């Protein structure tokens, strides 16, 4: 469950 | 050994952006989800917090990484301001 978020 | 955990504080109110310039990988294993910074924009507020590509995020806002959800992150991020408890190498 490999997700990335950008901040 | 040879990583220190520190909290860091911070907020929008110092930049012309309203983004703080970072990434975060999220990745489940054995059940638990880690937290980890997968790029920093030099010339960004988080790097100026000294926030480093392949940091650990363990907390945020006091909360644990694995206790954490994207509807969650995306509010906190989008506030003025927001704490993180981060484990790093030093240098």
């Amino acid at each position: 469950n490999q997700k990335e978020y950008f901040f | 050994m040879g990583k220190v955990t520190h909290s860091i504080h911070i907020e929008k109110s110092d930049t012309a952006a309203d983004t703080y310039g970072f990434s975060l990988s999220s990745v489940e294993e054995d059940g638990i989800r880690r937290l980890y910074v997968n790029s920093v924009k030099e010339t960004g507020l988080a790097s100026k917090k000294g926030l480093k590509a392949g940091d650990e995020i363990l907390e945020i806002n006091n909360r644990a990484a694995d206790a954490l959800n994207s509807s969650m992150m995306e509010d906190f991020f989008s506030q003025p301001s927001v704490g993180l408890l981060v484990r790093t190498y030093p240098e």
